[PDB]
């Protein structure tokens, strides 16, 4: 079938340092539209969530 | 972008939607290269259990700037973007964009985005016939601290545009 | 190379020696974009025992045509080559070469690589004032299989020229 | 201590295809030269084995 739900886990390491976050989300395959909620498993990030966002959906 | 199974084209499936339906799959490799000298890569694999997706995604980056708007947390949007896609053969999609972020600063945050897409099955004729396809990316980012995100986006496939 | 603790630096150890000496370590990543369209990203990490090196290396290209020089075995040799490194910051060297390989069609298969080596502790004053520091690399490759492989390979720290 | 010897383990993919490949080697560490050999853990390598050596050591 066409997707209409997704989980997450994106890790791996900034400047040597490793992050970790899951998460959970929907979208809608016939419109192209996505979200996403993510958490970190650890502590906050240590750098710009906003660097991740293209490796989200 | 990141779940492209999401992603229509304009007359029928896109090529990740075929290969989730066909349950043969594609592999994702990325590689992005920043104004200040610091690089990114990435591997997105998937797995399915039926409308459902399983992201696991392995994301590195190395040699940003310890005073510089990654590090410093001063990047605050993502730039609305023309994705381009060619096929360079049957297996494969050649993504790239230059890739902008806004910054407290007002200065642009720049990048150089490069991403392949490896199919196990050869994408279809009428999507091989139709080079480059581009895709117009609009997203949006909350979190209150750097621990939990909210995020959302929106993306449209066009071979063309008239006026 | 990719095991840099044999490496020594003209006037005493090489960065990194220091980090095997102390187990501190570091870590490896790289990018590296071949002339037509295909890239290799990687990361190696290492563990120490004693005299003894363990390494763990993730090596994953992309895009590389069926048709090209690295599917139908046409690369003959790798160029001798002269790395830059530079350090950014006291935990970070960026190491980059113009990557060119000999191939059977009489062309050169070229690449550009970045590398960096991400440190868990700042590398020595002395390393950091003498910058760049340049290294003269050289292999060779024996291979009657592709399954078994022999590889030898001559390194030299240079940061000076004299004539 | 300063290093004699090294084993490897290399993996990873091309163009979507696995390999692996383990082996040993020796060097020396006031000269700048090392040696190793590796094999591969499958069958042979379904891509160059040039496009591995910059990742030999």
């Amino acid at each position: 079938p066409l997707p209409k739900t997704h989980e997450l886990h994106i890790f791996g390491s900034f400047n040597g340092v490793k992050f970790d976050m899951v998460g959970e989300g929907t979208g809608n395959p016939n419109e192209g539209s996505e979200e996403l909620k993510l958490k970190s498993t650890n502590g906050p990030l240590k750098f710009s969530p906003y660097i991740l966002v293209p490796h989200l959906g | 972008y990141a779940f492209n199974q999401y992603l229509p084209f304009p007359d029928g499936m896109s090529p990740f939607q075929a290969a989730m339906q066909d349950e043969s799959g594609y592999q994702v490799h990325r590689t992005l290269q920043y104004e200040d000298g610091a690089f990114v890569t990435a591997n997105l694999r998937y797995t399915y259990e039926g409308s459902h997706i399983k992201g696991e995604f392995q994301v590195i980056g190395t040699g940003f700037p310890p005073d510089g708007p990654v590090m410093t947390n001063k990047l605050t949007a993502l730039d609305w973007s023309v994705v381009k896609f060619v096929y360079p053969n049957d297996k494969t999609i050649l993504s790239t964009f230059d890739k902008t972020y806004t910054t407290t600063d007002g200065k642009r945050y720049q990048c150089t985005f490069r991403e392949n897409n490896t199919f196990a099955k050869p994408m279809a004729a009428d999507i091989l016939q139709k080079q480059p396809m581009f895709i117009f990316h609009k997203t949006e980012l909350q979190h209150s601290n750097n621990a939990e995100l909210t995020f959302k986006e929106k993306q449209t496939a066009f071979s063309d545009m008239k006026s």
